[PDB]
């Protein structure tokens, strides 16, 4: 079966923009927590999120008018630019290729939706709503604008809306699409933008931390909402080798499971099935996994369930299990894509990024979470977990090329 | 049947909940009759940009799905669930389709329940505090909720995906299923797409319309297909999915993109355009829709376009479009021996620039 490799990474994140900045942030235990600017936090009793601080679309976006996209779309396009830059691919190389572009998202331009409702509510009149906003709110656009910006007409542009798992779904789809032989290249990842919808949702769930995100901590109090984009260039080994491309890591496999249990609650059996499917697809034994990049959101339920699933699969000596969201916060549709990149970078640079804000490991999460500081390791194979609402689990396995 | 490449996906069943009514039978009846579906919108939806709507007639969530977990259920999810029942169960509620953990689910959407998200945000803006929302509505808000709900409902622990894309989303879903099944990630797939009618959707669509143009006739519903590998098919194939091709209309020439997409789909299917027996455009009420129609009217035999009534009879069904298109082909084909072995082409264009084409071979 055809081998598939990661030749480019594009990153817009709360802890760094570009592969360099992001590798730095990850190694540093940078926290992306900062005050919310994107919308009015009056009344939430709380106003911290993990925004992208200083996004300059002009660095990345050349062709598509900015008003054709909301923030999530802009992040997607910027990361895509970066990723193809990082892969040594120009618009000329891309125009020629049949490709898949698959961007995951949770909320898409839900901020634009909110602003639309604001316009109707201010005016007391639906007709006050801006056409420019209403044209760009549909999630499909996150994929198609990338094609537009990179001048790639011969693209299947699929936005995967499996929320936190969407990045991993997207990478997996790229993998399947390349493995099928039908395309030699896939731009895969996820993108989301901080919005009032997500903040208010998690607030109302009591799943927002009042200070910091402490995954697997005994007194973890929840998440911070995040945003950003991660785009990965996937390529057939054939196509990468033949092009003289630098290969960051190999995509070995993934697994998809569905809990078929609860619309919001994680499911131990469901996560465990996903992990096992991923290992089987990857052709990889529990032993060979150097670390797990956990879904690890920092909520009570998630961390104890995910831990349990990991221990089910690996037995009572599981690999080191770290939570990138300790640093990024929960970047929604970007989360697993930014995790995937972290995993690839961890492979490439021989490190394991930390679970930060870690005071004390929950005794029911008997894991080495690599607390607070990155460690060096001979990281050859990494599992990246992701779970979402609607019981959607996706687990991705990357390896050293 | 015997002529098919190895691992060609086949559709072995379908279901629809549509402006024709609930169920495959009602859809099939409506398509074959070329029946109209537009009604005056229910007063309960409040003011709308247009009074005329193509809603699912006689559709009440609790009546269809019973009292459990349905009070706060979004219509999108409800439509998907009712469609799932039509697909997997027979008319008496018997299990018609054997599913297991290798049964995938992939649903195409535009942007989920805009009713849910806009109600949530309206509450956020107008209630005491900005997180004082209907908390019971929150599960339903997730874009992947309909696909996930289907899995809860039918105990589908296999791959569960939701893809966006609007009018092309049914074809993106189909191609997704095709690829995953191709890689052995599923042996069977529930594939389809869905769009609810909501005042939010209707107003947003009106807002998004090219300024001047009349408020579109909007429809809703869900179409679903049971897809299997031809080898392993446990029920007789209705149609083989020969190719699904997609493009993005980056140069704002939707005609040219449709043409290129269709020609590629036909090439990849190994068929000539003259072989197309039924061609079903999405009939989007847009320049792109008109261009699509002109492109196909040149590309396929004229008789392929008269074979199936216009999708315009359902209104703009949004994400449901391509699934309704495929279902219309199957409806036209069923109970008409003339359709056997014939090629069908379905094409859709979406505002967000995507074009997709599928080429089917009708079996039965």
């Amino acid at each position: 079966r055809r081998r598939v490799v990661l030749t480019g990474f594009g990153v817009i994140s709360s802890i760094g923009t570009g592969v360099e900045e992001y590798t730095a942030g990850l190694r540093a235990g940078r926290s992306g927590a900062r005050p919310i600017t994107r919308f009015d936090t009056e009344g939430f009793g709380q106003n911290t999120a993990c925004e992208v601080p200083d996004f300059e679309p002009g660095r990345w976006i050349h062709h598509v008018p900015l008003d054709d996209m909301g923030r999530a779309g802009q992040y997607a396009v910027a990361a895509a630019r970066m990723a193809v830059d990082d892969a040594g691919l120009t618009e000329d190389d891309l125009g020629e290729r049949q490709a898949v572009i698959t961007v995951g998202t949770t909320d898409g331009e839900s901020h634009d939706i909110a602003v639309l409702l604001e316009q109707e509510l201010a005016a007391g009149d639906p007709e006050a709503m801006d056409p420019v906003l209403a044209r760009r709110i549909n999630a499909g656009r996150l994929s198609t604008v990338i094609a537009r910006e990179l001048r790639m007409p011969n693209v299947e542009a699929t936005t995967v809306t499996t929320a936190c798992a969407a990045g991993n779904y997207s990478v997996g789809y790229g993998l399947d699409s390349i493995r099928s032989g039908e395309v030699d290249i896939a731009l895969c990842g996820g993108a989301d933008a901080v919005c009032r919808k997500a903040f208010a949702l998690f607030k109302r769930f009591g799943a927002l931390t009042p200070d910091v995100v402490r995954p697997f901590d005994k007194d973890r109090q929840g998440i911070l909402t995040g945003e950003g984009a991660g785009i990965l260039v996937l390529e057939s080994l054939e196509s990468a080798l033949a092009r003289g491309a630098r290969i960051h890591a190999e995509v070995l496999g993934y697994g998809l499971s569905c809990d078929a249990a609860h619309p919001t609650a994680p499911n131990r059996d469901g996560i465990a099935r996903g992990i096992r499917l991923a290992l089987d697809d990857a052709g990889v034994e529990q032993e060979e996994i150097d670390f797990i990049s956990a879904h690890g959101t920092g909520t009570k339920a998630n961390d104890k369930t995910e831990s349990a699933a990991i221990v089910d699969v690996y037995g009572d000596a599981p690999p080191r299990t770290v939570a990138v969201k300790s640093m990024l916060g929960h970047s929604m549709g970007a989360a697993s894509a930014l995790g995937a990149i972290a995993c690839g970078l961890a492979i490439e640079h021989g490190f394991i990024p930390p679970t930060i804000n870690h005071r004390e490991t929950d005794p029911d999460c008997p894991l080495d979470v690599v607390p607070n500081r990155a460690v060096e390791a001979d990281v050859r194979i990494v599992q990246n977990n992701s779970s979402a609402f609607a019981g959607n689990n996706a687990v991705l396995i990357l390896g050293t090329y | 049947e015997a002529t098919l490449p190895p691992g060609t996906p086949v559709i072995t069943g379908w279901s629809a909940v549509s402006p024709y009514g609930i169920g495959r039978a009602e859809f099939a009846a409506g398509v074959r009759a070329g029946a109209k579906t537009a009604v005056k919108a229910d007063a309960g939806l409040g003011p709308l940009p247009s009074s005329d709507v193509c809603t699912v007639p006689g559709f009440d969530i609790q009546e269809q799905l019973g009292p459990r977990g349905t009070a706060k259920m979004d219509r999108l999810t409800a439509l998907a669930l009712v469609a799932s029942d039509g697909l997997l169960l027979d008319a008496d509620g018997n299990r018609a389709v054997a599913t297991d953990e290798l049964t995938g689910v992939v649903l195409g959407i535009t942007m989920g329940s805009l009713e849910n998200v806009t109600d949530f945000l309206r509450q956020s803006y107008t209630n005491a505090r900005p997180f004082y929302v209907d908390a019971g509505r929150i599960p339903f808000g997730s874009l992947n909720h309909a696909a996930g709900a289907t899995a809860i409902r039918h105990d589908l622990k296999g791959p569960n995906t939701t893809v966006a894309g609007g009018r092309v989303s049914g074809l993106l879903a189909l191609n997704y299923a095709r690829r995953l099944m191709g890689q052995g990630r599923a042996t069977k797939y529930l594939v389809g797409s869905a769009e609810e009618f909501s005042a939010a959707h209707a107003w947003f669509e009106h807002t998004a319309t090219a300024s001047g143009d009349p408020a579109p006739l909007l429809g809703e519903g869900c179409g679903l297909f049971l897809v299997e590998q031809a080898e392993a098919a446990e029920r007789p194939p209705l149609a083989a999915v020969l190719s699904v091709e997609t493009r993005v209309d980056i140069d704002d020439d939707p005609g040219a993109a449709v043409t290129a997409c269709a020609r590629r789909a036909l090439r990849r299917a190994g068929v000539d355009a003259g072989e197309v027996w039924a061609a079903v455009p999405c009939a989007a009420p847009t320049a792109a829709g008109r261009a699509e129609h002109e492109a196909l009217a040149a590309l396929v035999p004229a008789d392929a376009l008269s074979r199936v009534p216009s999708m315009e009879l359902l209104g703009d069904t949004g994400a449901a479009s391509a699934s309704f298109q495929i279902a219309a082909v199957l409806a036209a084909a069923e109970a008409d021996a003339d359709s056997r072995g014939r090629i069908a082409l379905v094409c859709a264009v979406d505002r967000d620039g995507a074009v997709a084409v599928a080429v089917l071979r009708l079996i039965g």
